[PDB]
């Protein structure tokens, strides 16, 4: 009947229970049957049936407000999301996509499909701010799960709910896509601060589409051309190799076919 | 500033026909959701005619079902409502709705004049006999 299903809750969050949830997320994104240099390749968006195409994050709060989300596994972007009886989906780029979210949240009485995607650049101008003036942790996401659940009543107003988009995505999208992500969320929580994403997070949400090519095209480990980033003081630095990015980054999207036997 | 603005309306018999025309403005018409709606003197404002972003997905009053079709030109920032055989019921003044926040509205969202904020000034159908 219904895609898997992970459940959190920002109440009584600890680094502990943030980790093994995105570590269930990652669980039910892959299999782990496809490994490149180490690191698990997303499932190939061509030939994916539709039963297998999405899978569930459950969001509540101390408040018990609870909001689901809906994953694409082949990029691991979240697609959309329900609130009791609506749900809410970004503008699809294609028909193909289009099509796929109808199989999503099928029971819900009404369903709405924003005329505006959920990329970066727009959920930036229409929240009124960038990604590094939006603040992340514990108490960011409590608040979010709240704005989008009473976006349905009225209640939210857009500005609001789209900073509340790109707080989830990244908490959840991006720290499973990114261990290192994943850790400074950890750190976040562990001493419930709260502080805007710095350079090194930023640049690496923007790179991770090139790194996952970059990846799957090397030589025996070794980049044909280097990838521009960011430390947390915003200094450049390249990246001719994957070794590098083992501790990084978590999960790939589907460029190419595997490698031979050899590595 | 977005404009809504209909035109087509007019009076016919029992059986015969008309051609409905909202010319829209502003925003971006190609992702904004967008709807029909009829109001008589005495009665509720009730649905008619939905349409998504896209060129199809639709939806209609049953009593409509058939005889009525709605589309839209993306291209010409317009809606349209054409209808054919026509029945005394159908005499009202009809109001074209739009939503510049969603491309689609379906389920029981869809059907209420609460989910479209842009509406047009509408325009009066008659029908005789």
């Amino acid at each position: 009947k219904q895609y898997p299903i992970i459940n959190f809750t920002t109440a009584g969050a600890t680094v502990q229970s943030y980790t093994n949830f995105i570590r269930a997320v990652r669980g039910r994104l892959t299999t782990g049957a496809d490994v490149r240099h180490e690191i698990p390749v997303l499932p190939n968006r061509v030939g994916l049936p539709i039963n297998q195409r999405f899978i569930l994050v459950e969001l509540s709060n101390h408040a018990e407000l609870s909001v689901t989300l809906a994953l694409d596994v082949t990029n691991a972007y979240v697609v959309g999301y329900r609130a009791g009886n609506s749900a809410y989906f970004f503008h699809p780029d294609n028909q193909e996509d289009a099509e796929a979210i109808t199989h999503l949240f099928t029971d819900v009485q009404n369903r709405y499909t924003f005329a505006f995607g959920g990329n970066y650049d727009r959920l930036e101008q229409l929240a009124g701010n960038l990604r590094e003036n939006i603040e992340l942790g514990n108490g960011p996401l409590e608040e979010a799960i709240s704005a989008l659940y009473y976006y349905s009543t009225g209640g939210t107003q857009l500005p609001t709910l789209a900073r509340s988009f790109i707080i989830c995505i990244q908490m959840i999208s991006e720290a499973a896509r990114f261990q290192y992500i994943e850790g400074e969320m950890r750190t976040r929580i562990r001493y419930n601060r709260r502080s805007a994403p710095d350079p090194s997070v930023i640049t690496l949400e923007n790179s991770w589409g090139r790194l996952s090519t970059a990846i799957q095209e090397s030589n025996q480990g070794a980049f044909a051309s280097p990838i521009q980033l960011q430390r947390r003081n915003g200094s450049k630095f390249s990246v001719y190799d994957v070794s590098i990015l083992i501790p990084i980054i978590a999960l790939m999207v589907y460029r190419c076919a595997p490698p031979p036997s050899s590595q | 500033q977005v404009q809504l603005v209909e035109s087509g309306g007019g009076l016919v018999q029992a059986g015969g026909s008309l051609s409905l025309s909202c010319a829209a403005s502003g925003g971006d018409f190609s992702r904004n959701a967008m709807a029909w709606f009829r109001q008589a003197p005495g009665k509720e404002r009730e649905f008619v005619a939905s349409i998504n972003w896209t060129g199809s997905g639709t939806y209609y009053l049953d009593s409509v079902k058939g005889r009525f079709t709605i589309s839209r030109d993306n291209a010409k920032n317009a809606l349209y409502l054409q209808m054919n055989n026509l029945k005394p019921e159908d005499t009202a003044v009809y109001y074209c709705a739009r939503s510049t926040v969603f491309a689609e509205i379906t389920g029981l969202a869809g059907y209420q004049s609460g989910s479209y904020d842009y509406w047009g000034q509408g325009t009066q159908v008659t029908v005789s006999s």
